[PDB]
């Protein structure tokens, strides 16, 4: 009744149109925990980092903006060592009408502009709001670390 | 140029702008009567963001074109 | 001097005239300037501790004062010595040093000194070796509190002038400790609790005549006392009970009045109760880390060898101040639990609250005859006026002192008659909230009720179930404020769940042992349906994630545990997921174990439309992580730690399907939820439970087998059909549930199409609308009736080939 | 004449009055001194809040007398 | 309006405040109440850790609140 067909009309739609410098699925025959994975914005020094996504769907998912984290470790203030993402769509901003297509939409386009007044890491905000040198470099530096 | 604006709880406004104003030129007479933030200028319009930093000649809006301030509750 | 103190039994005579010779010659205050400060100067210099130990001295010290203070016309006049008085700029750890009455309150066996003396020599002491160190000094303890009783009575009726002075006295030194209730106090800055412990006692004797236990001296006490600015307490940063500053402010400035002992002395006795002891208390408890957090510093150093001059001395010598300083604190550990173990002081500190417990309903009884009548029972506007203008210290000084001291088996609240005067106070608070809208206050109200509620060890009922089934105000209330604080506590958050363990403790207790309440409840069920509703589905919407926070942290355990199998903050953190988890496997025995209880008698109200669609999604889920793989492979070292006893907790689980095994909408529910049914899932847990022998019973078993085969064969029917309804139009989907409108309403703002049902658990949440963000109502909707027509229509053409 | 002033905190202090003063020109002498400003300052003689327009005599205060200062409660 | 602050040894103490007071403001107050320096206090709203330069005009406005007090220390080991 409530949950199952509205998760597997989404994911039959990017079935039919798959996102292009994104993919998403499900991990294996648990329709309640997918992953995500995405490649970084060429305007960005998260180019070149690949990026997987650890997915929950609540049981009131519909009506109720999902747990989403990543998985790579990460240089970017809105997002911490757990990969909580501090994005305004993913709290009470959600509506019901939004596809996770559209979602991880968002996620790229926080990765491409990198609002810095939610800061989920104090340091960072700092580096960002003083230094691009020192920002720039340290995010392609960790994408050498971790997202190869 | 006559433009409109909507709050929460049914309250709008009536200002003015230009074509080749801006996007906190628009929030420039906003906090000239409730006296709000241009970091809380949050417009929905039609399901997307209308972005602050842009001008006002990218967002389509016409004469009397009706927007929508909700105030931000920004921050984790 | 020295041999009149030396030889105080002697001079008592010969010196007794000599102030004799003064009274008559009205030049008696002189050589009163002159004795006691050179009885100051000589126990501070030529005793380097004038203390409990020394058995010759201080004795004759407390006879000095009882040569003196009997006299009616000194006893007038005695607060006017030089030093009598503290400075305004007086250090708080220099009362005791350089006052008149500064050492001799500080006779008590709780100093470090003595505890060296009387812990230090032999660490590992047995139980019953234990008792017989402190009756030898407990007993000698009431030879010194009894004494100075003596004294200090005599100065309160000494004149009208001297027992304003002690209350002078006193209230200099309050108001300079209030940093002993902090976190990490500065205990070498504020007054030692061997101070504050003994004064504390004087003003709890000196309530016994008006605090009797027929309360007719009960209106001595000025309720009235607050209106008017305090002289002496510093009511300045204490936080009031419901109300803020600037009402407050108003309220002495509303209403614009004298000054009265009787009301001066008994309020000052709570906050020598609360920053007194009340500090005290917590001084103890940490010691349990305190000694825990030095045997590791000292066992890391223990392996080092010592070689290097200059740091071989150093490593060498710092353990040695630090073995004195283990020794040091495992002494006052020892000392301070027989100082609370000694009950014959205990007892009239309990009496104190009970009958502080007497005065506080009389004053929320508007008539003000509690004592005699019993009371009748937005929150700060209708709050009654004294009581909301209150400070909190006389409501967390008692509570703070109530939950410490029951830890003990020796607990003077135990067998205690005088008991119950407070359970009507802690009632009457959880029962209108008006009182205090403090709910961190209020938990640890709740958390005590369950320590007075716990069955001991040999299963007797709690030393509070007398109390819960013979006192007349409890029992028509007590249940309906418990059901409606387990809702409030709403208002990351990871305390809201503690005061909700601290509830279901003493939901589970009451159902037992008490019938009345049980006829109270279903009465409840059956005529107070809307409240009790928002009980069952609170309880039952924090499950939903309480096993899967329990599944989080404790393999967060082992992933700290096995990174410690290769710094200290991860460790730190270690009790953070230990306690959390502990919580997470604690509540949701305790929220599983009351669906057991009340499925088993009101069946009835769990079958409701907006439970029944809930409870059986909370079910299935909670069901295949217990017998799936993931608390299976989680195998946790000694679960009885947590309690995660998931063997335990599934036979509650399987019992509540077949509590509710006779209504036909919860076997149609549970087929209907997809995202964990499964016919395996219990035919999983015939096997799981075929391991426990004995927990369950084969026709338990036969029971459940024959719910799982009834749910099978409905699930099979009901995708029956799901099958002759296959390519669907896309009109007659439901845009936010991709499913047929059953009802479909039309949104008035953006003209969608919605069934009634979809919207409804909408506006349950927000009422905006999804689609375009307008505001949205449940009044606003329009119902499409030309559109179910065709889905009357199109739903038969399908039954034309069915 | 001179009065005595008891704080609170328990702070003594003297002052030079007369009889047909007002209490706010007392109060100032307090914040002569002290620094305490007048509407902070509330004062009490024989358990009584006092009134800024009156004189002492008016409130029957002999000299040498004790007056007592509660500080207002001020807020966060 | 008034806030409620709790630490980690089950201590609850209030705190009235004013939304344009700074969090370095209601750091000086709880400092007076707890013998802490601010340096040492941390403070988290919602699992975000405030910032010094802002307050109480900055993070999700109501009255009744509750922060929690995570004691950083000067010192490690």
């Amino acid at each position: 009744m409530s949950s199952s067909k509205r998760i597997a009309k989404e994911l039959s739609d990017l079935e039919r149109d798959p996102p292009t410098s994104s993919s998403a699925g499900p991990v294996g025959d648990d329709l309640y925990h997918w992953q995500a994975s995405i490649m970084g914005p060429a305007d960005s020094p998260y180019a070149g980092g690949v990026f997987f996504l650890s997915i929950h769907f609540p049981t009131d998912y519909p009506f109720k903006p999902p747990k989403i984290s990543f998985t790579t470790k990460i240089y970017h203030p809105n997002i911490n060592a757990n990969g909580n993402i501090c994005l305004d769509i993913l709290k009470d901003q959600w509506s019901p009408a939004l596809t996770l297509s559209k979602v991880l939409l968002s996620i790229s386009s926080l990765l491409t502009d990198a609002n810095p007044d939610d800061p989920l890491v104090p340091e960072i905000a700092h580096i960002y709001k003083t230094d691009r040198p020192k920002y720039e470099a340290t995010a392609r530096e960790w994408t050498k670390k971790y997202a190869v | 140029m006559q433009i409109f604006v909507k709050t929460l709880t049914g309250k709008t406004i009536t200002l003015e702008v230009e074509p080749s104003d801006t996007i906190e030129n628009v929030k420039a007479k906003i906090q000239d009567k409730e006296g709000i933030p241009p970091d809380q200028q949050r417009l929905i319009f039609a399901g997307k963001q209308l972005e602050d930093g842009r001008t006002l000649s990218d967002y389509n809006i016409q004469k009397e074109s009706t927007l929508h301030l909700v105030l931000r509750l920004r921050g984790g | 001097i020295t041999g009149i103190v030396s030889n105080v039994n002697s001079y008592t005579d010969f010196l007794s005239q000599i102030i004799q010779r003064a009274i008559l010659e009205g030049t008696a205050l002189d050589l009163l300037n002159a004795v006691f400060p050179t009885l100051l100067e000589y126990c501070n210099k030529h005793v380097s501790h004038f203390d409990l130990n020394e058995s010759v001295i201080y004795n004759n010290v407390l006879t000095i004062f009882e040569l003196f203070v009997t006299f009616k016309p000194i006893a007038e006049i005695f607060t006017k010595i030089d030093g009598f008085f503290a400075d305004y700029s007086c250090k708080p750890q220099d009362f005791e040093r350089k006052t008149i009455l500064g050492p001799i309150l500080s006779l008590s066996p709780i100093e470090a000194a003595v505890a060296i003396r009387n812990y230090g020599d032999n660490l590992l002491r047995s139980k019953q070796q234990t008792a017989m160190i402190h009756e030898s000094l407990q007993a000698e303890h009431k030879v010194v509190i009894d004494r100075l009783f003596f004294i200090v009575d005599k100065l309160v009726r000494g004149s009208l002038n001297s027992r304003t002075d002690m209350i002078s006295y006193f209230a200099h030194i309050a108001n300079k400790n209030h940093l002993r209730r902090a976190d990490h106090p500065p205990f070498k800055e504020l007054s030692s609790n061997g101070f504050m412990s003994n004064i504390t006692l004087l003003l709890v004797r000196f309530s016994q005549p008006f605090l009797d236990i027929s309360y007719k001296k009960i209106d001595k006490i000025d309720a009235n006392y607050f209106n008017n600015p305090s002289l002496f307490i510093d009511l300045s940063g204490e936080t009031r009970l419901n109300s803020d500053f600037k009402e407050a402010d108003a309220f002495y400035d509303k209403n614009r009045s004298k000054p009265n002992f009787i009301s001066d002395c008994f309020f000052l006795t709570l906050t020598y109760l609360h920053y007194g002891l009340g500090g005290t208390l917590s001084f103890e408890e940490k010691m349990g880390s305190e000694i825990k957090a030095l045997k590791e510093e000292i066992e890391k150093v223990k392996k080092i060898a010592a070689n290097h001059d200059v740091f071989a001395r150093f490593i060498t010598a710092q353990l040695s101040k630090m073995e004195k300083a283990l020794k040091t604190t495992e002494s006052l550990r020892f000392a301070l639990q027989g100082f609370f173990a000694h009950r014959s002081l205990q007892l009239e500190v309990f009496d104190f609250i009970c009958g502080a417990s007497t005065f506080l309903i009389r004053v929320v009884d508007p008539e003000h005859e509690f004592p005699f009548k019993q009371i009748k029972l937005f929150l700060r506007a209708h709050a009654p006026v004294p009581f909301k203008y209150y400070p909190e210290f006389v409501v967390e000084g008692p509570v703070n002192y109530s939950l410490y001291i029951s830890k003990y088996q020796t607990s003077p609240i135990f067998r205690n008659p005088r008991l119950g005067s407070f359970v009507e106070f802690t009632t009457m608070v959880l029962r209108c909230p008006e009182l205090v809208s403090n709910p961190h206050l209020k938990g640890k109200l709740v958390q005590l009720l369950s320590v007075g509620a716990m069955p001991l060890t040999d299963n007797s009922p709690g030393f509070m179930m007398d109390i819960f089934e013979h006192d007349e105000l409890v029992n028509k209330n007590l249940l309906y404020a418990l059901l409606d604080f387990y809702v409030i506590v709403e208002k990351q958050f990871y305390d809201k769940f503690n005061s909700r363990y601290s509830i279901s403790i003493i939901l589970e207790e009451l159902y037992y042992k008490i019938p009345s309440y049980k006829n109270q409840l279903i009465w409840q069920s059956q005529n107070n349906a809307d409240f009790f509703v928002r009980f069952v589905a609170r309880m039952l919407n924090d499950l939903t994630f309480l096993l899967d926070e329990g599944l989080s942290n404790l393999a967060e355990v082992h992933n700290i545990q096995n990174e410690l199998d290769n710094d200290k903050e991860l460790q730190t953190r270690l009790a953070s997921a230990s306690r959390q988890a502990k919580s997470s496997c604690g509540l949701a025995d305790k929220s599983m174990k009351l669906f057991e209880i009340y499925s088993k008698d009101i069946p009835a109200a769990f079958v409701t439309p907006e439970i029944v669609y809930r409870l059986a999604s909370m079910l299935n889920y909670n069901l295949e992580s217990l017998v799936g793989p993931k608390c299976g492979e989680l195998k946790v070292k000694d679960p009885q730690s947590y309690s995660f006893n998931p063997k335990d907790l599934l036979k509650a689980l399987t019992t509540v399907y077949i509590n509710l095994s006779e209504q036909s909408e919860f076997i149609s529910a549970v087929a209907k939820d997809e995202r964990s049914f499964n016919r395996n899932l219990f035919v999983r847990a015939v096997d799981i439970l075929g391991r426990k022998t004995g927990l369950a019973s084969p026709e338990f078993i036969e029971k459940l087998l024959n719910f799982a085969n009834k749910a099978e064969e409905q699930r099979k029917a009901d995708e029956e059909e799901d099958l002759e309804y296959g390519d669907v139009p896309d009109e007659f989907l439901d845009p936010l549930m991709y499913t047929i409108m059953k009802d479909p309403v039309i949104l008035p703002a953006s003209k969608m199409n919605i069934d009634r049902s979809t919207i409804k658990a909408h506006l349950l949440s927000d009422s905006t609308d999804p689609f375009n963000r307008m505001p949205l109502k449940l009044e606003d909707v329009t119902p499409n009736e030309e559109l179910r027509q065709k889905i009357l229509c199109f739903k038969k053409q399908k039954k034309e080939e069915a």
